[PDB]
């Protein structure tokens, strides 16, 4: 609990900051970055699976930070290199490193991008269905649309040049069109676009979603009602309790725990 | 068509035997059971007629030897499996009629002994055809469970579980003292109709299909078929005495027993009395099938999807059964899938309008009773049902030549006993020249496919309207056999 | 709780509650209570009445909140409860229930069902609830548009005047466009602009659509068709920066407009997906227009278009036609623009193939005016040569689809005579056209009974088989398909 | 190729001049594909929708007869409002006024009771 | 009627619209509503024509009580045409068609005893022929 609270407090401190950075603001920002780095190093050293749940949000927060002044950029790249490059051999972190969003195409991100792409493609080359499944699996982690932006571009490439496999995908989804992967992808993209509404950098996310939805046009999905992705873990946790009061208690506790990572102190 | 009389350099029988041999060797998993059933026609009395039968048996034995020459292991093991199946079918099991918990299979049965038949694909499964001769990674029979369940009926069939190579159970229904070849032929026709429906855009968009199941006759009097798991008879859901839908939702109405008794009482009476009794019964018996989708699918979107699938299935099945003249569509002959709400038609022995020859003739092209329509929603037959019926009839009319050719191939099959006989008619309704008939049935099918009903050419919409009006007419429903349960 | 919740729900429809969030909260309360088992033993229908609710008002509120499936379920529940109450009181079809509901609560059940089914978008369900307002011109026009009865829709739009002018003009323009009639539509728009000075945004969008579809380049928040017209004009002017900017703006606007909807029915996504695909195709053609143009690049672009069309084979014609029209406009712009390398023949063949595909697609969807327009466009750039082409056979097929059998037969017979005079088993390309022409002519003559079987067999069917096989131009797939078709026709 | 006169064209013109409806189908093999013959066939069979579509499509036809056929097809299908707006747009697009179009405009004006539209012709 | 005879469908619709411009729907129905139903039938829109004619028949049954000689011919013709259309479309069983429409038309034409007319004689002849057929 202390680990999660400290990381979320530091992330909230980093996320909100004046556009103009003075001396004291720069000092506070550097202090936040140093404390976050120290906490991450200690947690990784003493608990291998400590960061399996907070790695995604930390990376998503740190990624925009490199498009800034060089002094904070040095700290951010050092932290990112320690988190990704220095712990590739770590078995409990290799699972979660594979699932994070791709880094933006930049010269500074060359080593991180290379490491992440090899970690993703270590098993072998990816087909279009595998790419779509990976893109959908990445979604459930962080509810920040801009962080997904680069991934969106990647998808738009595959759907551009793997259209032949889309015929096979639709053929395989014919018998059970309710859970067709393509309609699921379209619904997920529209949900992401709804999330992006009234947020920073929303137009870029909307344009990426538009390109992706233009790649797969008005294909007949053979379904009428739109279904939304539901958490199977939540449903299985609900199956355990027979008493109505126990189910109510579980629901309230889940809501309260999910609210603990919010910025508001009250 | 296999025989021995006209073998020669250019004889029909030798060429047919060579072709059948080539087909069997290229695709053993689709032909071995058929050829063995031809060879094991009279195995039932062995374990416990005309020149054509002996000729066919000898030719089937030749094909079995030719197949066994290159692949002996699979032939021997499939023969053992078929023998075990027939022995299990011949089991009496009259004592466990009252038990519904699962009876342990006796250790004497050879089916218990056999394990790990890597050469035998599960007969119940549908084997995909690959044009390359090699068949690999096919789910083969691993073992059988030690318990069998009993299914209700006059002669009690047995429900067994087969564990395959992947270790996943499959339920099979083993039947004796009954002919399953008619059901297999009807399933073949259903598959061809499904293929016709698939390749037309209008019916492919609506996903109009006929639910099918695999039937493997093992002899002239025994067989094993796919058990449709997750399905319940519509009569069981509707008019079960203990917890039926009619009893649960309408406690103050007539009981199903009361309606049945009232209907039997008026059987030996005038037609006017039959009609008035039917109207009185329908007044005190209201349909409740709309609650099937409501209680199972609480989510409105899933409920709407399942109801639409049910309506489309009813429309497609009605049109296809009318084209094939399917009869004996009583409440126990139709099942509904609990997961998908789609209808499955079983007991396809009566077809080609032979039910009209019955003592109490069937006056309806299909079953469209009040419960069936009530299951379609507040709109009833109007909307999805009528449009889907029109689409299916349009596809049927556009493919009249192919359908007529397929039915021609069917009707002249020597082993297809599709005509009605007095013994079958009496068994169907019990209470406490062939060429001429084939040509007449073919011409009637041609008239149906061309839209001619009473000598007048009708459009697709007009023909659909006429069929719906005939099916929902209370006057026709009042004349039907009480076992049909037209009020349900 | 029953009286207060019923009061809240009737306050929504009094029109007082006007906040969507509160209505959604109370609908969620009702939905949760619907799924709970009452303490007394009972059924799910009994569980639907934890409170003494009037489910018709709840269904109307849910439809207002764009919960279409929930509204349908609640309307069914209300109808069932009303029927049960009537039966109990006495101890009626949709029209009678609608009349009673209108005289009790003021909501017509039949109208609500029709609106719910229109919102859902399932085509067949629109025929289930018809008995209400059959004679009303709006329902008739909606039925005509749904069945693509564009002539009837145009006649009814012109006749009825009580319809508001905006929707009347929109329907007139849509019916004119769907029947071709580009010149008539343009003159009608000119007269409409002459007769009125005030300009409503929807008419402006329709005018821009007609301008870009007809290649009227002097017609010049931004809407979709305005953005398309601006992008096409910029591409013609080789203004690439503003071209990409306009395409990006249109893409963002389409996505944003899709974001504010309910996201409940799949049918609501198709127009947006079609528009986005059209925008993407135009953007892809932009890069090709920017740099040098070669045969290979055009071939790959057309192959990608054909692959995407194959992916769209089960889509409705209303979602495929705009993409085809944009492709035709793009190809015609590419040909018309500066081409001094004499390799415009490649674009000519590509546009001919695209227009043949469009004619085939329109024929499949029972449309006859669009294939004729496509044939006219083909004849604009092509001519009649000794070596015939496939578009003449397509024109014969189009004339056959128009129930003009004599014209199609004459065209095909002239085609066959020209092929016989010209070809001498020398051109592999002409072989397939000759075989198909012979087979189709034989089949048509057999169908029309205009020729005796002996001549049909001697001159057309066996001749097609002989041309396909004895010429020995083997090692091809289209040749194999043509041989199979000729063999099947002769066998039949 | 001998005298320069096509017998089939002469027969078609003679039968059109005579005016017997069935005889127009006897000599058809000549100029079946020509748009003018197709439009004449459509008008003879009262196929006003097909005639309108063909008139709108074909542009090589002279403007006067094309517009006359368009107006006739619109009138025969009803479409009084569409015809009036089309006439307004046509008058907007052209200042020169040929007598046949004036006669058609007067016919549309009196048929639609447009009383503000105001050798003399019949419809005038 | 003339435009329907010459296989024209737009002109009858325009004429029906012009009629509805000056007329309205009253308890005592008129012949132009039957003409509109015939026009809709000629448009191959059978459901609309049947609905219009059934509404016409219901209104006539509610209003007329064998009192208006003018309404008698319209009622008889509406019943006969509805019966013929239902027979042609196979949308109703023969028993209901005979009980509700054809014999009802004959009874309205004859038992009302509004004799001494020529149009009445023609309508009676047509109803008798339809029932006989
Ligand atoms: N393919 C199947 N899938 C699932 N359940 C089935 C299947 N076939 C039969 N049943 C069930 O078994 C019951 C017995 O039906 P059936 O096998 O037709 O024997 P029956 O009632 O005696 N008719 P029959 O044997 O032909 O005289 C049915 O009512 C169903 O409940
Ligand atoms: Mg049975």
């Amino acid at each position: 609990f202390v680990l999660r609270d400290v990381i979320y407090t530091l992330i909230h401190y980093i996320n909100q900051r004046p556009s103009c950075i003075m001396d004291v603001s720069l000092r506070s920002f550097s202090l936040c970055c140093d404390l976050l780095s120290q906490v991450c190093q200690t947690a990784v050293t003493y608990c291998k699976d400590a960061l399996e749940n907070h790695l995604h949000v930390i990376v998503g927060t740190l990624i925009p930070l490199v498009y800034e002044q060089v002094e904070v950029q040095k700290q951010v790249l050092d932290l990112l290199k320690y988190l990704v490059i220095d712990n590739k051999d770590n078995e409990n972190l290799y699972i979660t490193i594979k699932l994070l969003d791709p880094f933006p195409d930049h010269v500074v991100f060359k080593d991180l991008r290379i490491t992440q792409q090899k970690i993703k493609y270590s098993r072998g080359p990816f087909s279009l269905l595998e790419e779509i499944n990976h893109f959908l699996s990445v979604s459930v982690y962080d509810a920040l649309p801009l962080t997904r932006l680069e991934g969106l571009k990647d998808l738009r490439r595959q759907l551009e040049l793997h259209k032949d496999q889309m015929v096979d995908i639709m053929r395989a989804s014919q018998d059970n069109p309710q859970d067709g992967i393509m309609v699921k992808l379209v619904v997920n993209l529209l949900q992401l676009s709804k999330m992006a509404i009234n947020h920073t950098g929303e137009k870029e996310v909307l344009e990426a979603v538009g390109s992706c939805l233009g790649e797969v046009g008005p294909i007949d999905f053979s379904t009428i009602a739109i279904q939304h992705s539901k958490d199977a873990s939540y449903t299985k946790a609900l199956k355990l309790f027979e008493d109505k009061e126990l189910q109510w208690t579980f629901i309230m506790l889940t809501y309260l725990n999910n609210t603990l990572v919010e910025d508001c102190v009250k | 068509r296999m025989g021995t009389k006209m073998m020669g350099g250019l004889g029909f029988h030798e060429v047919l035997n060579n072709l059948i041999s080539r087909i069997s060797m290229d695709h053993p998993h689709h032909t071995l059971f058929i050829i063995l059933a031809l060879a094991n026609a009279n195995r039932d009395e062995f374990l416990t007629s005309s020149q054509l039968d002996e000729d066919r048996t000898e030719a089937a034995n030749r094909i079995i030897c030719t197949i066994r020459s290159r692949r002996p292991q699979m032939v021997r093991s499939v023969e053992a499996l078929c023998d075990a199946y027939i022995i299990l079918a011949n089991l009496d099991a009259t004592q466990w009629k009252t038990q519904r918990k699962g009876i342990n299979i006796p250790a004497d049965q050879p089916i218990t002994k056999l394990k790990n038949l890597e050469d035998v694909v599960v007969p119940t499964m549908e084997i995909k055809v690959d044009h390359t001769g090699e068949y690999g990674n096919l789910v083969t029979i691993q073992s059988f469970k030690a318990e069998f369940r009993l299914a209700g009926g006059v002669n009690l069939p047995k429900i067994i579980d087969c564990v395959g190579s992947d270790g996943k159970e499959r339920r099979q229904l083993v039947k004796g003292r009954d002919d399953l070849r008619q059901d297999a032929v009807m399933q073949q026709v259903f598959q061809m109709c499904n293929t016709l429906l698939q390749r037309n855009t209008e019916t492919r968009k609506r996903k109009l299909t006929i639910c099918t199941y695999k039937v493997v006759p093992l002899s002239q009097r025994s067989g094993v078929l796919e058990w449709c798991t997750g399905t319940v008879p519509i009569g069981e859901f509707l008019v079960n005495n203990e917890d039926g839908a009619h009893k649960r939702y309408r406690p103050n109405d007539f009981s199903a027993f009361q309606c049945q008794k009232k209907m039997m009482e008026v059987q030996k009476k005038s037609f006017e009395e039959k009609y008035e009794v039917f109207m009185d019964v329908c007044q005190n018996f209201q349909p409740v099938f709309r609650y099937f989708c409501m209680e199972k699918f609480l989510d409105p979107a899933i409920w709407f999807e399942k109801r639409l699938a049910y309506t489309r299935s009813v429309a497609t099945s009605s049109i296809v059964g009318y084209i094939l003249g399917l009869g004996d569509r009583h409440v126990q002959n139709i099942l509904i899938n609990e997961q998908s709400a789609e209808l499955v038609h079983i007991d396809l022995g009566v077809a080609f309008e032979q039910g009209k020859i019955l003592p109490t003739p069937e006056t309806v092209p299909f079953r469209l009773t009040r419960d069936i329509v009530d299951g379609m929603g507040i709109t009833g037959v109007e909307g999805v049902f009528r449009r889907c019926c029109e689409k299916t009839m349009e596809v049927m009319r556009n493919s009249q030549e192919t359908l007529l050719t397929i039915v021609e191939v069917l009707l002249y099959d020597p082993l297809f006993d599709w005509t009605m006989n007095p013994l079958k008619a009496l068994y169907l309704q019990q209470r406490p020249s062939f060429n001429k008939v084939a040509e007449r049935v073919l011409m009637r099918l041609q008239e149906k496919l061309k839209g001619v009903e009473e000598g007048t050419v009708l459009s697709v919409g007009g023909q659909v309207n006429l069929l719906i009006q005939q099916a929902i007419d209370p006057k026709n429903l009042s004349r039907l056999f009480p076992g049909w349960k037209a009020w349900v | 709780l029953s009286t207060h919740v019923q009061g809240f729900f009737t306050s929504c429809l009094r029109h007082c509650c006007l906040d969507k969030k509160s209505q959604r909260t109370m609908l969620a309360v009702v939905d949760y209570m619907r799924r709970q088992k009452r303490p007394s033993s009972g059924t799910i229908f009994n569980d639907a009445f934890w409170l003494d609710l009037n489910y018709l008002e709840v269904a109307k509120v849910a439809q207002s909140c764009a919960a279409h499936f929930t509204a349908l379920l609640y309307a069914e529940i209300y109808a069932d409860k009303k029927s049960m109450d009537d039966q109990e009181k006495r101890s009626t079809t949709i029209s009678s229930l609608s009349e009673k509901s209108k005289e009790e609560t003021g909501i017509s059940l039949q109208d609500l069902l029709l609106e719910i089914y229109r919102s859902i978008g399932e085509p067949d369900s629109l025929y289930g609830c018809g008995g209400g307002k059959m004679l009303q011109p709006i329902t008739r026009l909606r039925t005509y548009e749904h069945e693509a009865m564009w002539g009837k829709a145009l006649v009814t739009y012109d006749l009825e005047t009580a319809i508001p002018s905006s929707t009347r003009q929109a329907g007139i323009i849509q019916a004119l466009q769907n029947l071709g009639l580009c010149h008539i539509l343009s003159v009608y728009l000119k007269g409409l602009d002459y007769e009125n000075k005030d300009w409503c945004p929807e008419l402006e969008e329709l005018h821009y659509q007609a301008a870009w579809r007809n290649m009227q380049w002097d017609h010049c928040g931004t809407s979709y068709h305005e953005s398309l017209y601006n992008a096409l004009q910029s591409l013609r002017d080789r203004e690439f920066s503003t071209f990409y900017e306009s395409l990006k703006y249109a893409r963002v606007k389409e996505v944003e407009e899709m974001c504010k909807r309910s996201l409940e029915s799949v049918y609501s996504l198709y127009p947006t997906l079609s528009r986005l695909q059209a925008i993407g195709e135009l953007e892809s053609i932009g890069e090709l227009f920017s740099r040098s143009v070669t045969h290979r690049q055009l071939s790959e672009v057309y192959i990608k278009w054909q692959k995407h069309s194959q992916l769209l084979k089960d889509s409705d014609f209303s979602f495929q036609e705009p993409i085809m029209a944009l492709r035709t406009v793009i190809l015609e712009i590419l040909m018309e623009k500066e081409m001094d390398n004499s390799q415009r023949e490649c674009i000519k063949d590509i546009l001919t193939k695209h227009l043949v595909e469009l004619s085939i697609l329109a024929r499949t969807f029972k449309n006859t005016q669009l294939p004729e327009r496509a044939i006219f466009q083909i004849k604009q750039y092509n001519s009649v040569s000794c070596g015939v082409s496939e578009w003449q056979l397509e024109e014969a097929q189009v004339f056959w689809a128009k129930k003009e059998q004599s014209l199609a037969l004459s065209i095909l017979k002239q085609m066959i005579k020209k092929l016989d005079a010209s070809c001498a088993a020398n051109n592999p390309s002409l072989k397939l056209t000759y075989t198909e022409c012979l087979r189709v002519c034989g089949n048509w003559l057999a169908e029309t009974c205009l020729e005796n079987p002996a001549v049909i067999m001697q001159t057309y069917l066996e001749k097609a088989v002989e041309v396909a096989g004895n010429y020995d131009g083997e090692s091809s797939d289209e040749l194999r398909n043509g041989k199979m078709k000729a063999f099947l026709s002769l066998a039949r």
